[PDB]
Formats: structure tokens, sequence, C-alpha cells
């Protein structure tokens, strides 16, 4: 049984060169070609391009022809896909898989790379205050808006986590700008406005950022 | 893209269901080499059916193939929730190469049906104080988990600055999401309410906050 | 060329009859040694030569599936070549297709070839550089120009001077026995009187291998081929080959006759005489 | 479309010698198309468990088929191939001669 | 070993 592994995870920005490669434990007759496919986020499987590990012949697909360069070095069983420079569409999940005689039998496990051009930024938390009009006598819904930071990820906690029961934190959305914002949001007995104090705890680690928001009715 | 699979499917546990691959004469009219993986979130394709009706040994019986004319069909009989991924067709065509299809979300229905809870907050008065207004419009524990959300000022659609998230599961196994409309804070006093409605199931559901 | 690997197809429409007929046979010099029926039980590549018996799983459905990638690609062509010269899928056709390699007396490449006929005519072929097309007619000429916009002759090159000639040392080793072998010829010679004036000798060459041979019949030492009947090389039905040449020779002149035999295995030519008695 | 006649040989393996046994082959080259009827013949009777070779075919394109059975020559029992082909007019009967 | 390369007529 042979597979494919492929190199880690990789974090870049755009401009930056990129290499990931895919080794293929054991050997196999030669009767395939290694195949690079790129699946972009909530994206279909897009044959980027192959390579004969025999001869280094190289068929691209004419949307990724000259964007990409795919070679093998075959003392090691090593293919390899190089970006002269990411474009930031780029981000997505690469995939190697080998196409044997009239079969793609084996993937790689995959290369997530990530092209950000964003710097490194803390949040700004802002309450959500629950509603004027809550029910009287059921639950009442407050949180935080934790708003423009970057990386991932963030951890929000409630009343230094004293509180578990009603947390619900939401998770992040991606920006056109690059950066994350999410919300969480505790559902609390309505009885409990006036007299429980309710402090929401954002903690953003890659940036040294500790804020503790206060959330009170109005 | 050069296949053409249903978007979305969707089955009841214990049940059969089938996924189409629609091709030309040159691939899968052409050739008896439809393949089919499995991959579930984050995961590599797996090898599930190949040679249109062959099946690695290590794979359940419970998954076959056929073809006939220019399309491929997948059939799992007795679904169960490990069953619950995307599903992707391949055929061959010249020059052994191979060309894929769209994809297919199967949906392996394991809970009943769950309107969603939608709680609207306006920008708050901190945030209006940095020149600015985020509305959050926040969705949870619905199920399936599909849902489309659209903005409305006063009645009129809003398509700016919105930016929503995909359903996520909860820890009950129901279904999350949120949807974000960035304003200026003229564009909040500008208008006398806004709207979110989440449509999910065909009903939709509509929430509205005003200054 | 010292030693060869070749592949042989061929591919017969049926009308009325079902599926096309496909027969893969390759060969290793004068030696079978896999074949492949479509109309065969078992719809894999099979062994016959005992060397290639040893070679394990993998070996034998890589080639299992290849021979059916060439089955299927040549049921394509059959429709794609009835459409090329408009014909009414009521006849049976034929394709046959050939490629394969050659090295020298060290094993290394000499020279690689893949041909393509229809209907027992030449079709398209490589040439002998492995880098441009043969195209026999207007047919042939768009195979050509969608090979060539493909790539194909580049793709054939790598195996034709690669992959098939490690393979060829492979198997020479690993069938020594049998490939690198010689047989010399055993020879004899038979005597028939068509007449009391006139008699045929008949020039035997048996149980030899390879099948290269040469049998001619000289008269005081001059070569009698306008005058000698000559068989075409025969297989035996065990890995060896059968020859013959006749003449007829007056009565009382036999002894002015003589065959020469040239194989492999003979370091010098033989001379036959018959001997009345 | 090509048409070529095919050619017929009719010898045993080994030199024939009465009561031991031998294998009678049959060998049908140089003919196009592919679709050939061969027959091996005992005093005019069809063998039954005749094999054949894979088909194969030769620099010209014309095919070439080794057809063969087990047998024992016996100084009076007839051997013969029988060839039917588009090319041909009528079945052909090639009668084994030990001496060719 | 068969050319596991194979182009349509």
């Amino acid at each position: 049984e042979v597979q494919l592994v492929q190199s880690g995870a990789e974090v870049k920005k755009p401009g930056e060169s990129l290499t990931i490669s895919c080794k293929a434990s054991g050997y196999s007759f030669p009767n395939y070609w290694i195949t690079w496919v790129r699946q972009m986020s909530g994206g279909g499987l897009e044959w980027m391009g192959r390579i004969d590990p025999g001869d280094s012949y190289t068929t691209y697909n004419p949307s990724f022809q000259g964007h990409v360069t795919i070679s093998i070095d075959k003392s090691t069983n090593t293919a390899y896909l190089h970006w002269n420079s990411l474009k930031a569409s780029d981000t997505a999940m690469y995939y190697c898989a080998r196409y044997y005689v009239s079969l793609v039998d084996i993937w790689g496990q995959g290369t997530l790379v990530t092209v950000s051009s964003a710097s490194t930024k803390g949040p700004s938390v802002f309450p959500l205050a629950p509603s004027s009009k809550s029910t009287s006598g059921g639950t009442a819904a407050l949180g935080c808006l934790v708003k423009d930071y970057f990386p991932e990820p963030v951890t929000v906690s409630w009343n230094s986590g004293a509180l578990t029961s009603g947390v619900h934190t939401f998770p992040a959305v991606l920006q056109s700008s690059g950066l994350y914002s999410l919300s969480s949001v505790v559902t609390v007995p309505s009885s409990s406005l006036g007299t429980q104090t309710y402090i929401c705890n954002v903690n953003h680690k890659p940036s040294n950022t500790k804020v503790d928001k206060k959330v009170e009715p109005k | 893209s050069v296949l053409t699979q249903p978007a979305s499917v969707s089955g009841s546990p214990g049940q059969s269901i089938t996924i189409s691959c629609t091709g030309t004469s040159s691939d899968v009219g052409g050739y008896n080499y439809v393949s089919w993986y499995q991959q579930h979130p984050g995961k590599a394709p797996k090898l599930m059916i190949y040679d249109v009706n062959n099946r690695p040994s290590e794979v359940s019986n419970r998954f076959s193939g056929s073809k006939s004319g220019n399309t491929a069909s997948l059939t799992i009989s007795g679904l169960q929730a490990e069953d619950e991924a995307d599903y992707y067709c391949s055929s061959y065509t010249t020059g052994s190469r191979a060309v894929f299809g769209g994809g297919t979300k199967l949906t392996v229905l394991g809970q009943p049906k769950a309107n969603p809870t939608v709680t609207l907050f306006p920008p708050s008065s901190e945030e209006l104080q940095a020149n600015k207004a985020t509305l959050v419009c926040l969705i949870s524990d619905f199920y399936p988990g599909a849902v489309t959300v659209a903005w409305k000022a006063d009645g009129s659609p809003v398509k700016a600055g919105v930016e929503t998230t995909k359903p996520s599961k909860q820890s009950n196994n129901k279904y999350a999401a949120s949807s974000y409309l960035s304003l200026t804070p003229e564009q909040w006093k500008s208008h006398r309410s806004y709207s979110c409605q989440v449509t999910h199931e065909g009903s939709t559901v509509e929430k509205t906050v005003a200054p | 060329g010292s030693h060869s690997m070749r592949y042989f197809f061929t591919s017969v429409s049926r009308p009325g009859r079902g599926e096309p007929r496909f027969i893969a046979v390759g060969y290793v010099d004068d030696t079978q040694f896999v074949r492949f029926d479509s109309d065969a039980a078992s719809q894999r590549m099979e062994p016959r030569a005992p060397w290639i018996e040893q070679e394990g799983p993998e070996y034998w459905d890589g080639e299992t599936r290849k021979v059916k990638a060439h089955s299927q690609t040549h049921r394509v062509d059959l429709g794609t070549l009835r459409g090329y010269y408009n014909q009414s899928e009521a006849g049976s056709h034929t394709v046959q297709r050939m490629y394969g390699c050659d090295v020298g007396s060290d094993w290394r490449f000499l020279r690689g070839y893949h041909q393509y006929a229809y209907d027992g005519k030449d079709y398209i072929a490589l040439k002998e550089d492995l880098r441009s097309w043969t195209a026999a007619d207007m047919a042939a000429q768009t195979t050509k120009h969608k090979w060539e916009a493909a790539h194909v002759a580049e793709q054939l090159r790598a195996y034709l001077e690669g992959t098939c000639v490690e393979w060829l040392r492979r198997y020479l080793e690993n069938g020594k026995e049998t490939l690198q072998r010689t047989d010399a010829p055993k020879t004899h010679m038979t005597h028939h009187a068509v007449s009391d004036h006139e008699a045929t000798l008949r020039c035997w060459a048996l149980s030899f291998y390879p099948a290269e041979i040469t049998l001619t019949w000289q008269r005081d030492g001059e070569d009698q081929t306008q005058d000698t009947e000559l068989v075409e090389t025969r297989p035996a039905g065990d890995g060896t080959f059968q020859k013959w040449a006749a003449v007829v020779v007056p009565s009382g002149q036999e002894q002015r006759y003589t065959c020469h035999v040239q194989h492999e295995g003979l370091p010098k030519p033989l001379t036959l005489r018959w001997e009345p008695g | 479309m090509i048409q070529r006649t095919p050619k017929i040989q009719v010898y045993s393996r080994h030199p024939a010698e009465n009561g031991k046994s031998n294998f009678l082959n049959c060998y049908v080259s140089g003919f196009h198309p592919s679709d050939i009827e061969v027959d091996l013949l005992k005093n005019g009777e069809r063998i039954e468990k005749v094999e054949h070779s894979d088909l194969s075919f030769s620099k010209d394109w014309s095919f070439y088929l080794l057809y063969y059975t087990e047998f024992t020559p016996t100084e009076k029992d007839e051997y013969a191939c029988r060839v039917n082909h588009v090319t041909l007019s009528q079945p052909k009967i090639v009668k084994w001669d030990r001496d060719m | 070993f068969m050319n596991k390369f194979i182009y349509e007529i």
C-alpha cells in the first residue's frame, strides 16, 4: 500500500515564493503520473497539471499555465508545486494525486496554504446589549462583538470563565478587508439582567490583547 | 465542471439515494472508467467506486455504481450518518487524462426539522462613537444546516458590506451561522428600519431593528 | 537489432454480433510472452512464457489496465474511422496497432516504432526520428493534426526510448534461458524421385531459434535461387521453428548440388549433400 | 479494403514416426481480413479439440495463425487442413505429407 | 511492459 504524503500547511503573504512537496512512500511500477489539484474553499476539484516521474514531462491546465510550475525528483519520488509569486487568490487546499493508467487511485492528505496580506491587529470589542423588549418571564440574549482582528484565533470567555451555561461563540467571518470578526452570545434569564453582571473576556494571543467588556440593559 | 453533478441530495437513514454524473460521448459514454470519491470535511478524497461498478474490498458494499449512456450513478443503500460528505465523480478522457464532476453534497437527515432562531442586534453606541456601525444577525439551532440571509432597509434589498458565514455544527449537532451588515453612522440614521431575513427550508423568518 | 520487444493489437468490428473483437499479444524477439483476448473468460492479461509468470500482482494488474485502455481506445477508434470515411457500420472493419523498440548488442536503445493501420492499409506511422508522423491520406491528416496538438509523439518517444528499453533489459535477464538461447538447426536431407529422370532434393532445418535463418541451394558452387522452392519459416509449436528448401535435380547429378544453412547458432554455415543410399 | 489470400502449410511438430505421439500443425499466414475458418481433418472428419495461437500479423499487416492438435501417425490415417476465407472461391483442403 | 499513454485516432 502506497500513500502520498504532502508537506505541512503554509501561512504566506502576497509576493512571496512557495514550494509544496508530495513524497510517494513505497514503490510502484511506472504506470502513473503525479497530479496536482486545487480545491478552493467551498469549491470543486480543479486539475492544475501533472508530471511523468520517468521523464519529467509536464502537462498543465491552460488556466494554470505559467502561473505555477510542477517538477519531480525521481530519485526521491517527490513531486513539487512552485509559485514564483503568491497572489492571495491561491489561498486554497492543494492535493497531490496519483493517476494510475486510467484512474486517480490515491490522494495526498492535502496542503492548506493561506496567502493573506493583512497585518497582525488586535480586535476592538463592542457590547451587544440585551433587547429592552426581552421576553418577560423567559430568556434574553446579550453578547460581544469582536471586530477586525488578525490572525485567527481569538478566545472569548464570560465572567472570567465562571459562566458557561448559555454561551454560544459563533465562528468568525472573513471580510473583504482580510480581517476577522465573530460574536459570542450568552442566553440568560431575563430576571438576571437587573442584578447579575455579565463581563465578556476577549483574549487575542498573537497580539497580546486582553479586553474585558461589560454588557449592560438598555 | 466538465462533468455535471447535482449540487446537493438528501436522504433519510436506512434509505437509498442516487447521485448522477453526466458527461459526453468522449468521457462517460465513451469509456467504462467512471470513478467515485468520498470527501469528508477537511479531509482528502477517498476512492469508493472505480471502473463504473467496481469497488475496493475495504469500501462498504452499501456503495455501488452503474452507467447508462452519458450518465453514471452512485447508489448508497442503508444511509448512515457517516455517509454524509461531498461526492465527486471522474471519468477517463483520451490522452490518459481525467475530468471531474462539480461535486455533490450529501445530507443524511438524522434529526427532525428545526426552525432557526434569529436575534438581530443594532450597532452599539460604543461603536457609533467610533464612526462605525455593524448590524449583527445571528442564527442558531436550525436543521438541516442550509440558510440564506437577505438584508433590507425599509423594504429595499441591501447588498453592500454584507458578510455572512456558512452554517456550522453546534454542540447539539444543530447548525448556526451569522451575518454582518457593515454600515456608516449616517446610513444607520438615514433609514427607518433595517431587516434581517433568514430563509430555511422555504420558510422565511424576519427580524427588524430601528434607530 | 539484437533484441526487440513488440506489442501487437488487432481490433475487428462485428456487425450484429456485439462488442468488437480485441486481441493483443506481446513478443520478446520471436517469443510471445503475454496475450489478451476480449472473448477469453479471464478478461485479464495472461502469461504465455514461463519467465513472465514470476511477475507479481501489481505487474499483472497494471498490464491488464493498460491493455483494457488500449481495448477501449480501439473501440472508439472504429467509430471514429467509420466517421472519417463515411462507412455505414454494416461491414466488418479491422484496426491494427504495433509499437515497440529494438536494442543493440549492448542492450541499449537502437530504434523505436509505432505503426497504425486501418483495413490492412497504412494509416499513420511514427517516423524513425520519433518526432514526426507519416499520414497516408486525408483522414490520417486529421489524426496527425490532433496528435501534433496533443504532443503524442513526444510522449510515445519517452516510452519507446525509455520504458520500452528498460523492461526489455529486465525480460532478457529474467528469461535468459529462453530469450538469450540459440538452438542450432537440426538438419537432414530427403530425396523424392518424381520420374526416372528427375528427383527432388529437400533440405530440412528443424528445432532452431531464433527464427532468422537462410537456406540456399548451390549447383557447382553457384546459387540456384531462381530454381529453389522455399516455404516461409514456420513455427513448430514448441518455441522453435522449421524451414525447408527444395530443388529438382537430374537423376545422376545429385552430387553437384549442395544446401547451405546459415543460423546464429552455427559458427560457420553448414553444407549438406544427398548421399544416394 | 485490402484482401490477401492465405498461405497454408500442414506439418508435424517432430519428424513423423508411426506409433509415436506428435502434434499436427496447420499454419495459415499472409491473409486479410482476420475472418478465417480452419479445421483439422482425420480421414475427412473434423478433429474436435484443436487449439490455435493468438492472432498476430506481419510487416505487410497480414495475419498469421497456428492451429494444432495432438495426434499419432499410423501410416494409414489421412490428415488434412480445411481453410475457408473471403479470398477463396471454395474451402481449400491441404493433405498432410510427412515429407513436407 | 505496455505504454501507459494512448490517444484516440
